[PDB]
DNA sequence: AGGCCTTTTGAAAAGCAAGCATAAAAGATCTAAACATAAAATCTGTAAAA
DNA sequence: TTTTACAGATTTTATGTTTAGATCTTTTATGCTTGCTTTTCAAAAGGCCT
């Protein structure tokens, strides 16, 4: 997932990914993750139901 | 007693011992109240309670996992690289099976000896281009000619890939046995290291005997590099109290 | 949607997850299992914050 | 010494001359060392003929996805024209792993140059432009059996009256998920002014390993509708349309057709494996079913009978090893059970080898078709019914069970069918010596190990590893120690589990200091005849404290660069923080 | 080792010994190709080099990475036949001598052996040098003056060659006449050197329109640290607002603080919020004796 | 005379939120190493004339 | 027979091009501390019941 770029970090040039100092974060947008949880079949917008 | 933790290590217990504490209820003890040492007195009592503690139950271990060393030659043998996770130092083990077994054993079998690279992966001056001319001249490949060299690539990756194509019309027996120690090391857990160790893997002519220390250590290698090494994993957890690597290490106060 | 296998689906959206809720507030939401010992779980967001993260 | 301090020492190991013996095979003597030297040999020879023979296959299957690939792609990549003429020619192939040559045809009095492209080879677009260009001047130049030019577009113009060929350039981008698309459609942008030229073919290949919603999100809509001129979808992927693990499946069970059986347990578990990984299967199918071969043949003796020639070498230990399979055993209960012959039994219970002995090589003529009958299924589902998205390793398991009626009204298709698409197999006496299996969990364990719980486990009990002894502990220097005090860093590790997530090094030491004997390690202290400065510390009125800390610095100072272990605070460090939790 | 620069060129001086056809190829990768030239063809014989000014080489690669390395790497002593190929160590001054690494410092070669050379009592060498002598004194230099340059010298860290060079000083002003002459050269190259704090501050400034502008930037030092000549110019127009000036009067006034030696005007970073070149202004003495300064000028005092 | 059990219930534990600090991301600017080309001095190998 | 002397090959010197990795500065991000507050729970206050 990280060699396809959709969780993605600090993009520190050739960052070692064996540090307790390099954090993760998604870069896919909620309208495939919507898509993706209605394949798997998980009830995730009951997940954000509590700020909209 | 100091933690009042309903859980213990699951995901709950992960929840659960990330609370929040308050600033009367916290400990702010430095620890310079702890009673200071010498360096010699460190260095002394170190090397007395590494070979002075378990010593007998270590190399009772050790004598223990010795007899696993035919399915190791066997799993390399047959294509396979090698991976040696554990606690403590796998330093010795790789020392005494790919110095003293494996290759005696490759030599009489195909019948001077197989040459053995040892790697010291957890030094961190451990650059790829002289660890790839020690490689280049015991094989000695071709050089990459004009055509197949492109426009200010990396020389290093296409020679491996040179060899790759190469060493796919030839007979398979060891021509060298690679051995990493500290696969996961601060200077080799960097990509382009990792693709040419991954890239001489998929040669069947070299026997790759990596080790590693780190525990997150299995993200280094995705579905390409993974399926490059196609390692097997063997667990040889042997509790070394590991003290050739702590040199390079910081020991600081 | 994605010719994934389903832990890296299921990685995608756990980092979905816990990269758009705040740390705080999971042991709310995720937390399940009988305690032996004594202790309380996290109470969760009292106001819904209406920004939408 | 000051070899471990410089990195790649090569070692030339030197070796003793000859020993002269058979060990040239790592098969060691099995059955607890009774096992003759000649089964050994015949053993080994009888492993590699079956791996030859798998592998020849495997290899012909793994060159033959190659030449449908460039037989597919260079169907759609010619053979088509567009009445517009000023647009290029695009195909994605979906789910592709950039591992693929092309070839292009030939096409006369007109060049076709592949000019494949990288994540690495484009940080920008002047570099993208200046290797496409030197790529074609060098594929152009050297395709022809002499002034330099400029490596940009205006080759391309003249390159009609450089050489006297008109240009189709088919350009090839090899992790199209992997490279900036900023930079991308800012190369097609660049390269969509060479339409102009009347002489130029430009045909693009997009190497996707995701879906097409993430390429047509991240381009621009300008770049999208242009691409959306001439373009082609081709699903390049060996999990669509199971074709290739319906080979190497099949193709297993060609070298085991009789000799070997496949468990239940094996086959699911080659299907939760293969389920859990979709870029590469073809490689995790084979480097499943060999590891499965070769611990069978480095742990079962009784492969040396899957040959029929070997089976007279039937020694004393075989007939005990057999003799103790359960299924025997169910045999043997069948035979009292419905009628009762006395001396038959009392024969073949324990007394009389020779019975046992000839009534083994009986079981060897029985075939029973599973593998027999299910390339019957295959054809039946791929020619007389013509559907072909079945997969042969779940049929296989479904068949294997029982439950394949199931399986094969799973489509609705073959109503009339599911009388000739039954069979119904039984069990052949000894199967349980004669099957890959896995429940020991040993496919598991050393193929795909669950590494960080591994390491925590032998982190945390640790007597799973470590022996305790009765014997060795006068001769030694601590044979007291090995069974009152825990292994430092192996005794720390109990104290970090149950700590908070920030613990502070001093608290984390006094739990540390407090965990050890005190009466004991001052008395053991001295015991060294060699050197002197070991006691005079334990003379000091604070000796306890001063090895405590040096056990608990260096089983922190070994954990840190472990990865449990992270010092908050720079230019402090005593503020640990805990972030590795066991069982997840 | 002056033409190395970088750790490239160590080996090819040092091959004038026989003037081999070999030295440039074979020699230069590895230390078993150099011990493959320690062994003598030609008898026992001797050859051992002097490199010189050593720690010039090893400044270089800018962590440890091929010149500390060469230092950790051509300090090894392994193996000891019957080959004369010892090498001292030649290290210049004291720069990075206290830093280093236990791969420097662990049994390997020619460690742990390093002398402090400096000459005190260098009267008597003086002694010496005048008394190995091809051309016979009359009147000798006098010793209360000899060791009164012996005191003036060793405090900063005793160079010798310093000290050589102010008695060739202290004869060279004794010839300009057509211990009494042997000390106003230090009395004068340390009163030319310090000039006066105060004493000659106002002399010199003498103006009080090069007096109050000293305190103008004194004044633009403790409100901001990017001391523009503008900034010293809005302060300007901060205090005396109480004949015009331009800012061409004050900018040339300030050469002459530049011209004696206290202030520095020249373009830097300027990092502000954009990174363009501009003037800037900073002074160099404690604060201390200008202070004593500005007890005689009553108008200096209220600006302090 | 006794255990239980449900409404009520302190109350100490989670949550919230302004106030300074300090790590950390992002990018500007720089630099060193790998990578390539090339003209002129220099090395050398084959007949070079004695 | 050496010593020269043209040809060619290899070295030297010098600058061009691309990739990979370092320092330092600015701007946002995260965690720590202090007072107040809102939940859940566990001891309990007390009525029901054997």
């Amino acid at each position: 997932l990280h060699t396809l770029k959709l969780i993605a970090t600090t993009m520190n040039k050739n960052i070692d990914y064996l540090s307790p100092k390099v954090r993760w974060k998604v870069n896919v947008p909620w309208e495939i993750i919507k898509e993706i949880s209605e394949s798997v079949h998980f009830n995730i917008s009951d997940y954000f139901s509590d700020i909209h | 007693t100091k933690s009042a933790s309903s859980f213990l290590d699951t995901f709950e217990g992960y929840f659960d011992q990330r609370k929040i504490v308050r600033t009367n209820a916290k400990s702010r003890h430095t620890m310079s109240m702890a009673p200071d040492v010498t360096r010699e007195e460190f260095s002394l009592v170190s090397n007395f309670f590494n070979e002075n503690f378990q010593k007998r139950p270590r190399q009772k271990l050790f004598e223990i996992q010795k007899k696993m060393f035919p399915q190791y030659w066997f799993e390399l043998t047959q294509g396979f690289s090698l991976l040696f996770y554990g606690v403590g130092s796998k330093r010795n083990f790789l020392e005494e099976f790919a110095i003293d077994y494996l290759s005696p054993k490759i030599a009489y079998s195909q019948l001077n000896s197989i040459p053995c690279l040892i790697l010291n992966g957890y030094n961190p001056s451990c650059n790829y281009r002289d660890v790839f001319k020690e490689i280049t001249d015991l094989l000695v490949p071709a050089e990459l000619t004009r055509s197949e060299t492109k426009y200010w690539g990396n020389h290093v990756i296409l020679q491996i890939q040179k060899m790759i194509d190469f060493y796919k019309n030839q007979p398979l027996d060891i021509k060298l046995i690679l051995v990493v120690h500290n696969l996961d090391g601060p200077s080799i857990r960097k990509n382009t290291f990792q693709t040419m160790l991954s890239f001489l893997s998929v040669i069947r002519q070299i026997a790759i005997v990596a080790s590693t220390d780190h525990i997150y250590a299995p993200l280094l290698w995705d579905n390409m590099k993974a399926q490059n090494y196609n390692f097997v994993f063997h667990d040889i957890s042997n509790f070394e109290p590991s003290t050739v690597e702590s040199t390079f290490q910081d020991v600081m106060k | 949607t994605y010719d994934l296998s389903i832990i890296s689906k299921y990685l995608l959206i756990a980092s979905y997850i816990c990269s758009y809720l705040e740390p705080r507030y999971d042991a709310s939401i995720f937390s399940r299992k009988t305690r032996i010992i004594q202790g309380r779980a996290a109470y969760g967001r009292r106001k819904k914050k209406e920004v939408n993260p | 010494f000051a070899d471990a301090q410089r990195s790649h020492y090569t070692v030339y190991p030197s070796l003793p001359q000859s020993n002269k013996n058979d060990k040239h095979i790592p098969f060691v003597k099995l059955l607890s060392g009774k096992e003759s030297e000649v089964n050994v040999e015949k053993r080994w020879e009888l492993y590699h003929q079956l791996h030859s023979h798998f592998h020849d296959q495997v290899d012909h299957i793994i060159d033959n996805i190659e030449a449908d690939l460039k037989a597919e792609i260079s169907d759609l990549l010619y053979s088509e024209t567009t009445q517009k003429r000023r647009c290029f020619n695009t195909i994605f192939l979906l789910g592709s792993d950039s591992t693929t040559k092309i070839e292009l045809k030939d096409e006369s009095s007109r060049y076709n140059v592949l000019i494949e492209l990288t994540p690495k080879e484009s940080p920008n677009v002047r570099m993208m432009l200046r290797r496409s260009m030197y790529k074609l001047y060098s594929a152009a130049d050297a395709e022809e059996h002499n002034n330099d030019v400029s490596y940009d577009l205006s080759l391309v113009e003249n390159f009609k009256r450089l050489f006297g060929k008109d240009l189709a350039m088919v350009f090839n981008f090899k992790d199209v998920d992997s490279i900036n698309f900023n930079t991308l459609d800012n190369f097609i942008i660049l390269l969509k002014s060479a339409f102009k030229y009347d002489h130029v073919k430009i045909s693009l290949i997009f190497n996707i390993n995701t879906n097409l919603s993430n390429i047509e999100k991240n381009l621009r809509q300008s770049t999208i509708r242009l691409l959306k001129r001439n373009y082609h979808k081709l699903d390049v992927s060996s999990n669509k349309g199971f074709k290739y693990g319906n080979q190497i499946f099949q193709s297993f069970l060609d070298t085991v057709d009789g000799k070997l059986n496949l468990s239940d347990r094996f086959v699911e578990f080659i299907l939760s494996k293969m389920a859990n990984n979709t870029n590469h299967n073809l490689q995790l199918l084979t480097k499943m079913l060999d590891y499965s071969l070769m611990s069978y043949f480095f742990q079962n003796a009784f492969s040396v009978f899957i040959d029929p020639v070997n089976v007279d070498f039937l020694n004393d230990d075989y007939l005990k090893i057999l003799s103790r399979c359960p299924t025997f055993m169910f045999f043997v209960e069948g035979l009292i059970k419905q009628h009762a012959p006395a001396d038959e039994i009392l024969s073949l219970l324990t007394n009389k080898n020779r019975g046992l002995e000839e009534f083994f090589v009986e079981f060897l003529v029985r075939e029973n078709p599973i593998n027999g009958h299910a390339k019957f299924v295959a054809r039946f589902l791929e020619e007389e019914l013509n559907i072909t998205n079945f997969n042969l390793i779940e049929l296989y398991h479904n068949l294997l069970i029982g439950k394949l009626d199931s399986y094969l009204d799973r489509w609705s298709a073959c109503k009339e069918y599911k009388d000739r698409l039954h069979f119904e197999p039984i069990d052949t006496i000894f199967q349980e010596l004669f099957t890959l299996d896995n429940r020991s969990g040993l496919l598991t364990q050393s193929i795909f190990p669950s590494y960080k719980s591994n390491i925590e486990d032998n982190l945390l009990s640790w007597e799973q590893v470590l022996p305790s002894l009765d014997k060795e502990n006068y001769d030694t220097l601590s044979g007291d120690l090995d069974k009152i005090m825990a292994p430092v860093l192996g005794q720390l590790f109990k104290l970090y589990r149950e700590a908070n997530m920030t613990i502070n090094i001093y608290d984390f030491y006094i739990a540390f200091r407090e965990t050890l004997p005190k009466e004991e390690i001052l008395n053991f202290i001295r015991k060294d005849p060699s050197n002197t400065k070991l006691l005079e510390l334990a003379e000091t009125p604070d000796a306890f404290d001063k090895v405590a800390l040096i056990l608990f610095m260096q089983a922190i100072f070994a954990f840190e660069n472990m990865g449990l272990i992270k010092f908050q605070s720079t230019k402090s460090y005593d503020l640990v923080e805990k972030c590795v939790w066991r069982g997840i | 080792c002056i033409s190395l620069g970088e750790p490239s060129s160590i080996f090819q001086k040092i091959f004038d010994s026989f003037q081999d056809l070999n030295g440039p190829t074979l020699q230069i990768k590895n230390m078993q190709h150099l011990q493959k030239f320690l062994e003598p063809y030609h008898k026992k014989t001797t050859f051992v080099v002097v490199l010189d000014e050593m720690d010039r080489l090893l400044h270089a690669n800018t962590s440890e990475t091929q010149s500390v390395r060469t230092i950790l790497e051509l300090f090894l002593l392994a193996k000891l036949p019957t080959v004369s190929f010892v090498l001292i160590g030649m290290a210049n001054s004291l720069d990075m001598k206290d830093r280093f690494l236990s791969r420097l410092n662990l049994d390997r070669g020619l460690l742990p052996q390093t002398i402090v050379f400096q000459p005190y009592t260098a009267e008597q060498m003086y002694e010496i040098v005048i008394q190995k002598m091809s051309s016979l004194p009359t009147i000798i230099f006098q010793p209360m003056a000899i060791k009164f340059a012996a005191k003036k010298c060793a405090g900063n860290t005793g160079d010798l060659r310093k000290l050589f060079d102010v008695l060739r000083g202290s004869i060279e002003i004794y010839e300009l006449e057509k211990g009494k002459i042997g000390l106003n050269y230090i009395a004068k190259v340390f009163s030319k050197f310090v000039n006066n704090n105060s004493t000659r501050t106002r002399i010199a400034k003498l103006n009080i329109q090069q007096k109050l502008i000293l305190c103008t930037i004194i004044q633009s030092l403790k409100l901001n640290s990017d001391a523009t000549i503008d900034e010293s110019f809005d302060h300007y127009i901060k205090a005396i607002t109480k004949a015009p000036l331009q800012r061409n009067e004050f900018l040339e006034i300030c050469t002459i603080l530049e011209t004696c030696g206290l202030v520095s005007i020249k373009k830097t970073k300027c990092k502000g919020k954009t990174k363009r070149f501009v003037d800037k202004i900073d002074v160099d003495l404690d604060m201390r004796e200008f202070y004593d300064e500005m007890t005689k000028i009553s108008i200096l005092k209220p600006f302090l």
